[PDB]
C-alpha cells in the first residue's frame, strides 16, 4: 500500500499546497476554480462534511486516505445504486426504455453530455425492444 | 414476451375484482372438494360420491400442475430469473419449494396410494397443505419479521418471567394440594407435572376444570399468581399490537416522498460519471476545455460528490427531522451574517 | 318551514338532556314492553298480562310509524332530498330500509299472525329488531371502517397464521389421542373435527373442559401451541385498540383549524370566475380597464390560480408538517438573498 | 395555626417512608382486626377470640372517628373551607360522606345491634366499606373520567355490535340445540335465555363448561361467532391502556414548562388595573404624565393588553407546536422584509 | 490480563454465533441431566439410570462452580471491582448472591444429603435454581421498572377498583345463592369465601366450571359485572405493553445521536480546569499573558463556562425539540435585527 | 384534437414570445404585468409549481397541454368546491343566506366586483325565504 | 344600550379620526404615542389580533362592540386568574406572602408603581400572619 | 459565611463597576476583554442564562450568591462528569490511553495548552500499559 499511500499524499499535496496537513473549503474551493466549476460555499461544506471525522470542518490526510481506502464496488453501495434506479423504472421488472434514461440524464439533476450519454447508453445491450437490464449496468460500473 | 409479462404480473400482484375474485372461485372449488370428499363416508349418497370423488382430487391436482408450470416459465420477465439459469434460482424461493411439495406428493400419493393406510393419513395432510397459497404476497411478511426482531428483548423478557413464576407456584402448589382426594375418589395433583400442566393452563385463562385446588392454601395461590402473572403472560399480545399500529401511521407518513427523483438521478450520473473516469481516454474529459496532475484531484472531487448523493439520497427517503430543520436554519443563518459581513465590508 | 327544520334536527343530531333522555325514556317503555310480554307466561298474573300484552305491542308499532312518518316528511330540509323525488331518494339510506322492515314486519305478523308457530317465532325477530335504532348516528361507523380497511393487512396475515397453527396442531394431537377412553368411558377425540372443535375452543382461551387431552404429549401439544399462538389471535384487539387511540389523537389535534376560511372563500371565488369566464361578455372583464389575445392567456392564468387554491385549501384541512416549516423557511431564506443581492446591486 | 397546616398537609399530600408507612401499618391493624373476628368461629381459640374482638371492633371506629374529626378542623388552611360555613361545605366533598357513612353505620349497629341477623350482615358490610379509604388522592380520577369522556363513541359502539352480535348468534343457537338431550339426561338448552346466558359466558372467555351445544352446527356458530366478535369484546381495555400511556407521554412532556411565570404576573397586573381603572382618582393614571377623553381610550387599550396576556398564558402552558414555529418565522421574516425596506428607503 | 478481559467480555456481554449457542448448548446438557433424572423412575431402564444420573449431578455442580469463580477472577478488568476488594464488592451484585447460593446447595445437599425427605425436596428446588441464568444481561430490566414506575398510578387504581367490584359483586352473588342446592346434592356457594374464590376465578376469564350460579338473579349480576369489570382487569396488560412500544420507539430515534462528543470534551476540560485553578502556581495562568483580583473573578468566569458545558451535555443527549428550533431561531432573529441597527447606524 | 391543440399552441406562442418552449417566472410575469395585475414572484411560483411535472421550474408545451386537457367538471373538483361552501353554511342543510354570500364575496379573500356579485347572485334562483341551494350553482358551474 | 353605543361609538371616533370605520396599527400606534408608550409594532399586532374577527388585520366598529360588550367577569376569566394566582402559592393553601406579592408586582413582568402597590396591598385583609386569600382579591376585582 | 459572602460582595464588585447591582452581557464582555479574550455575544448571554432565575438577563447578586454556593462535588456532577469520559472509552472497562487523551485534549473543543495537559497527565498514575482509570481523575477533581 505504500505506492498507493505515495499517491495519496501526492494528491493531498495537490489540495495542501502549504505545509498545514489540513483542507479548507477556501482551499478547495480555488482548486475546483482553477477547473472552471464556480461551486457554492454550502455545497463545499456538504462535500467536505462527508469526509472528515473530527468535526473541525478540515480534511486532514488521515480522513483522506480512510476515504480513498474505502471502496466503491460495495455490498451496500450496489444496493443504493439499484434501489435508485427504481424511480425511473415502470412495472418493476428490471428494464427501462432508452429514450427515457436520456431524457433523465440529460434533463434531470446534473444534465449530461450528449457525448456522455450516447457513450452511457451504448455501453449496455440496448436492443431486444430498447428495454435495458440495468443490472448490467450496476455489475459493470460495480466492476471497480 | 409481452404478454407473459402481464400474466405474471396478473398472478403474483394481482388486482381488480376478476383476479381476487378468480382465486377466491378456486377456493370455493376446493371447498367441494372437501364437501364430496367427506360425503364420501355418507352411505345414502357414497354412489355419486365415489364418482366425483376420486375424480376430484385429480382435476385439482392436474390443474394445480399446470398453473404452477404456467408460473414459472411465465416468471421471466424478473430479470435475476430471466433466462434458463434464472428460473433455476427462482425455484429457490421459499413458495416455490412450497407449491412443489404440494403438487409432487399429489402426485405420487395418487399414483402408487391408490390400491394404504399411511396414505390416507397423507392425503388429510394433502388437504392442508393445498390451502397455503391464499395469501401469496410477501413484502409484508418482513414487517412482521422486524416489529418482532425490534421487540425481542421485551417478549423474551416477560416470557422468561411469567413461565419462571409459573414454576414457583406450581412448586408450592404440589406441595399445598398432593395429599387431597377430588371428591370423585381420586387424588388431582399426583404428581408435581401434574400441578405444572394446571398451571399453564390457569395462566393463560383457559380454565378447563379438570383439575382444581381444594385446600383454601391452594387456592389463594393460585388467585395471588393468577391475577398477577397474567398480565404479564398477554403483554406481547398488546406490545406488537400497538408497534404494528404505530409502524403503520409512520408508514403512512412516508407515503408523502418525492425528493427521491432528482437525487436518484444525481446519485445515479455520479456513480456512472466516476466509473467512467478510469477510462482517462472516456468523453468525461469535455467538461473541462494536458491534463498531468488534473486527473487524480478530479477523481477525489467525483468521488466527494458521489459519496454527497449517496447519503443524501438515503435521507431523500427518510422523514424529515426537527434535526434537518435545525441544521439548515442555522446554516442559512450563517450564510446571511456572511452576507452581512459582505455589505459591511463593501461599507468599508 | 322552519319548525320542521328544527323536528328533524332534534331527531337526527340532537343534544340536552330532554332529547337523548327522550329516547332513554322510549327504551324505558319497551323495557315494560318485555317485562310484560315475558310476564304472559306467569299464571298468578296472566290475566292482567294478557290485557297489557296485546295492546302493548300495538301500541309500540303504532307509534313507531308515525315517529317514522314524521321524520321522513320532515327531513325535507337537506337539499339532496329536499321535494318528492328527494324523500324517495332519502328513502335509499340503510336505517331507512332498517326502520322500514322493522315497521312493516311488526305490522303484518300482527295483522295476520294473531289468529301461528312461525308468527311468535318471528315476533322474538322483532322485539330483536326494534331495538336497533338506539344509536342513530353515522359519522363514526366511517371511522371504524377506515382504521380495518388500513390495517387489513395485518389482521389479514395473523388470522391466517392463528388458524393455520390451529389446523396443524390439531392434527398432531388427533393422532396423539384418537385411542384413548376417557374415564367416563367414552372418547373425547372420535374424529379430526373433534380435536378442531376442542383446538378452537382452547386457542381462545374459553375453556369449557368438556374435551381434554390424556397422554402427556398432547398436553405438551396443548400447552406449547396454546402459550405461544394465543397471543397472536388476540393481537387485533390491541391493535384496533391503539389504532382508534391514536386516530383520535390526531383528530384531536384538528380541531383547532381555522385557515379553511380564506382559502374556501378564496377557492370559490376562483372558479365562479372560471365559469364565469366561458362567457365573454360577462362582467369579470371589468377587472381590466380589444381584446383579442388576452381571452385566452387570461383564462389559463385563471386556471392556475384556481388549482393553486385548491390544493392549498386541501392543505388549509391538514395539520402543519415539518414540510411546511422547511418549505417556506427555505424559501423566506431565498426571497431575502435575492434582497440582499438587490441592495448589494443598488450599491453597485 | 401551622401546626394544623402541617398535620392536614401530612393527611392529605403525604411524602416519605413513615406517612406511606403509617398507612400500610393500620392497614395492618385492619388485618388483624380481620383474623381475630374470624378466628372467632374456631372453638379451640374462641375464648381468647371473644375477648379480643369485641374490642377490636371498637378500637378501630373510635380511633377512626377520631382521625376523621382531627383531619376536619385541621383542613382549615383551604381558604375555601377555612371558617364554620367553609368546614361545612367542605364536608361538601364525597370522601367526607364516605368517612362519615363508615363510622357512623359502625357506630349506630355496635350500639344498638349488640344485643341482630341483619346486624351481622351489616357488620360484613362495614368490614368491607373500611377499606375504602387506602388511596385517598383525587387528581388523576380526573383523568381517567377524562380518557373515558373522549373514546366514549368507540367504546359505545363496539359495545352495542358485541352484545348484538351475542344476541342474533343466541338466537340461532337457541333453535339449534332446543331439541337435543344432554349425555346426563338433561336438556341444556332449555330456553332462549339459557343460550344467551351460555354465549355471555363464551363470548369473554370464561368458558364454564356447564353448557355446551352437541350439534355440528351448534359447534359451527359457536366457533365462527365468538373467534370474531371475541377480539371487539376485549377492545377497550386496549385502547384505555393506549389511551393512557399516550396521555401520560404527553404529560410527561408538560412537565418541563416556565413560560408561565411572567404571563402570569403580566395577567394579574393587567386585571387588576383594569379594575382599578373604573375608579377615576386611581394612581394609575400616574402613568401618565385633563383627562377629557384620554379615559375611555384607556379603557380599551388596558383590555386589549389584558385579553392579549389572558390567552397567550393560557398559551404558556400548552406545548410548543409547529403552529407556534410558522407563525413567529414567519412574523419575523415579515419584520425583516420590513427592515430591508427600512434601508432600502433610507438609500433612497 | 488482556486475555482476562477477552473471557470477562466473552461470558458477560458476548456475540455471535458460538457465545450465545455455547449457552444454548449448556441448556441441552442440563435437559439430558432432567431426562435421565426423571428416567431413574423407570424400572426397565433404571440399571443404566442409576449409573449416569448421580453422576451427572456432580458434573453440573463441580462445572458450575468452576465457571463461576472463573468469572469472578476474570471479572477485574472493571475498575470498580478491580482488586481484592473490588472483588468483594462485586460479589455484591445480586446474581453474584444467584449463582452462589445454586452452587453451594447443591454442594451441601449432595454432600450430606446422599445418604433424605426434605433432601430430594430441595433437589427439585435445585433444578429450579439452576435454569435462572439464562438471561444474564441486565440494562433493560431496569427498562421495565422504569416504565412500570411512571405508570404506578393507572395500574394501582384500575387494579383497585377491579379487585372493589369483586368484592361488592361477591357480597350480592353469594347473598343470592346460599340457599340453592347443585343438582348433584350440594351447595355450591357454601359461605363468602366461596364466592369470593367464584369471582376471582370467574373476572379474569378463567372459567374453571366448579362454581356456577342457579338462579337467574345470580346469572344477571355475574354477567353485568363480568362484562364490565373484566376489560378494567385485563388494561395494564395493554397499558404496559403500548408503553414498552413508545418508549422503544423514542429510544430507537435517540441512537442517532452525535452532539456528545465536542460537548463532553468541553465539559471534561472545564471541570479540570476549575479544579486545577485551586492552584495559583497552576499552568493553567500561561493563558494569560500580577494578578491581585483576576483570580477571583477568572474563579467565576470558569465556574460559569463550566455549568453551561454541563446542562448543555446534557442537552447533547435529549432529543431536538421544538422548544430548542423556537429558542435558536428568535436568538438568531435578535441577533439579525441587531446586525440591521448596527449597519443602520454606520449609515447614520 | 388538433384544433385544439393548434389553440394550445396558439396560446403558448403568447407566453413563449421565443423559441425557448419554456415559460418563465418573469415570462409569466411580464405578460400578468401587461393586464395590470402586479403579481408577487411567490405568487408566481406558486401558479407555476402547479403545472410542472419536470421540476425544473417552468413549464414546457406537454404540460401546458396537461393542464389544458384535464377537466374542470370533475368527480372530485364539485366534491371540493362544494365541502368549500359548507364552511358558510349554518346548520349544514345546504342553504346559504343571500347577503352572508355577498358579504363574503365582496370582502373576503379576492373581494369581487359588485358587478360580478350582482350577477352571481342572480344566476340561481334566490327567492324562498333568501336560502339558495349551492348544488345548484355547482351544477351550473361544474356544467363546464 | 343605545347609551352604551353612543359612548362606544365616541369612543371609536377617538381611534379613528376619519370616516374609515377601521383602526389601523399605525392609528393606534400613533394614539398610544400620544399618551408617551412608544408600543413595538408586533405589540400592536397582538394587540390587534385579539380584537378582529375578519382576519383583514383592522378592528371594525362591530369588533369593537363585541370586544366592549363582552365581560370581564365571567365564569372562565375568574378561573383563569385564579390558577394565575397559585404559581406565586406556596403549599396552594389559598396565601401568598404580602412582601412576595410586592416583590413581584414591582418587579416580574410589567413592574407596577410602588404607589400601585400600596393601594393593591391594602384592597386586601393582609394582617392575620400576613397571608392574604387571594380569591378575595378576585372577587373583588371580578365584581366589575 | 460572612467572609464567604464578603468575598462574594468583593467579586460581585468586580463586575458591577457602579451600583447598580445588576451584571450586564457588556458588563462581563468588558471584563473578559479585559483579559483578551473575545467571547461571542451569544457566548455572554448562554453564560448569563445559566446564572439568574429572574429571567430579566442580567445577574443580582442573590444570583451570584446561588451560583457560588452550589458544589461542583455534587453527586449529579460526578456522575455527568464520568458519562462523559465513556465517549472516549473503548470497552467500557474504565481505561482511556494516554495518547488518546492527549490527541483529545489539544485537538478537541477549547484545544488545551501542552503543559496543561503535561500536567493532566501526570496528575494520574499512567503507567501499567498506558492505561488511567478516569475514576482517579474524578475521585481528584470531585475532591474540590
Amino acid at each position: 500500500t505504500e505506492e498507493q499511500i505515495a499517491e495519496f499524499k501526492e494528491a493531498f499535496s495537490l489540495f495542501d499546497k502549504d505545509g498545514d496537513g489540513t483542507i479548507t473549503t477556501k482551499e478547495l474551493g480555488t482548486v475546483m476554480r482553477s477547473l472552471g466549476q464556480n461551486p457554492t460555499e454550502a455545497e463545499l461544506q456538504d462535500m467536505i462534511n462527508e469526509v472528515d471525522a473530527d468535526g473541525n470542518g478540515t480534511i486532514d490526510f488521515p480522513e483522506f486516505l480512510t476515504m480513498m481506502a474505502r471502496k466503491m464496488k460495495d455490498t451496500d453501495s450496489e444496493e443504493e445504486i439499484r434501489e435508485a434506479f427504481r424511480v425511473f423504472d415502470k412495472d418493476g421488472n428490471g428494464y427501462i426504455s432508452a429514450a427515457e434514461l436520456r431524457h433523465v440524464m440529460t434533463n434531470l439533476g446534473e444534465k449530461l453530455t450528449d457525448e456522455e450519454v450516447d457513450e452511457m447508453i451504448r455501453e449496455a445491450d440496448i436492443d431486444g425492444d430498447g428495454q435495458v437490464n440495468y443490472e448490467e449496468f450496476v455489475q459493470m460500473m460495480t466492476a471497480k | 414476451t409481452h404478454v407473459q409479462g402481464r400474466v405474471y404480473n396478473f398472478l403474483e400482484r394481482p388486482t381488480g375484482w376478476k383476479c381476487f375474485v378468480y382465486h377466491f372461485a378456486v377456493f370455493l372449488i376446493v371447498l367441494v372438494c372437501l364437501i364430496f370428499s367427506v360425503l364420501s363416508t355418507i352411505e345414502q349418497y357414497a354412489a355419486l360420491a365415489t364418482g366425483t370423488l376420486f375424480w376430484m382430487e385429480i382435476v385439482l391436482v392436474v390443474f394445480f400442475g399446470t398453473e404452477y408450470v404456467v408460473r414459472l416459465w411465465s416468471a421471466g420477465c424478473r430479470s435475476k430469473y430471466v433466462g434458463l439459469w434464472g428460473r433455476l434460482r427462482f425455484a429457490r424461493k421459499p413458495i416455490s419449494i412450497i407449491d412443489l411439495i404440494v403438487v409432487v406428493a399429489s402426485m405420487v400419493v395418487l399414483c402408487v396410494g391408490s390400491k394404504a393406510t399411511s396414505a390416507i393419513r397423507g392425503i388429510r395432510f394433502l388437504q392442508i397443505l393445498r390451502m397455503l397459497h391464499v395469501d401469496r404476497q410477501g413484502g409484508t411478511w418482513r414487517l412482521l419479521g422486524s416489529v418482532v426482531f425490534i421487540h425481542r428483548q421485551e417478549l423474551i423478557t416477560t416470557l422468561y418471567i411469567g413461565f419462571l413464576g409459573l414454576i414457583f407456584s406450581s412448586y408450592f402448589v404440589y406441595l399445598a394440594e398432593k395429599d387431597a382426594v377430588n371428591e370423585s375418589g381420586r387424588v388431582e395433583f399426583g404428581s408435581y407435572a401434574d400441578a405444572l400442566w394446571w398451571g399453564v393452563v390457569t395462566v393463560t385463562t383457559i380454565g378447563y376444570g379438570d383439575k382444581v385446588p381444594q385446600t383454601w392454601v391452594g387456592k389463594t395461590i393460585a388467585s395471588c399468581f393468577s391475577v398477577f402473572a397474567i398480565s404479564f403472560f398477554a403483554l406481547p399480545a398488546g406490545i406488537l399490537g400497538s408497534g404494528f399500529a404505530l409502524k403503520v401511521q409512520q408508514k403512512q407518513r412516508q407515503k408523502h416522498f418525492n425528493r427521491q427523483i432528482p437525487a436518484a438521478a444525481s446519485l445515479i450520473q455520479t456513480a456512472w460519471r466516476c466509473y467512467a473516469a478510469e477510462n482517462p481516454d472516456s468523453s468525461t474529459w469535455k467538461i473541462y476545455i494536458l491534463r498531468e496532475h488534473h486527473r487524480a484531484t478530479i477523481k477525489v472531487i467525483r468521488r466527494m460528490q458521489y459519496f454527497v448523493a449517496k447519503k443524501k439520497f438515503q435521507q431523500a427517503r427518510k422523514p424529515y427531522d426537527v434535526r434537518d430543520v435545525i441544521e439548515q436554519y442555522s446554516q442559512g443563518h450563517l450564510n446571511l451574517m456572511v452576507r452581512i459581513k459582505e455589505l459591511q465590508r463593501r461599507l468599508d
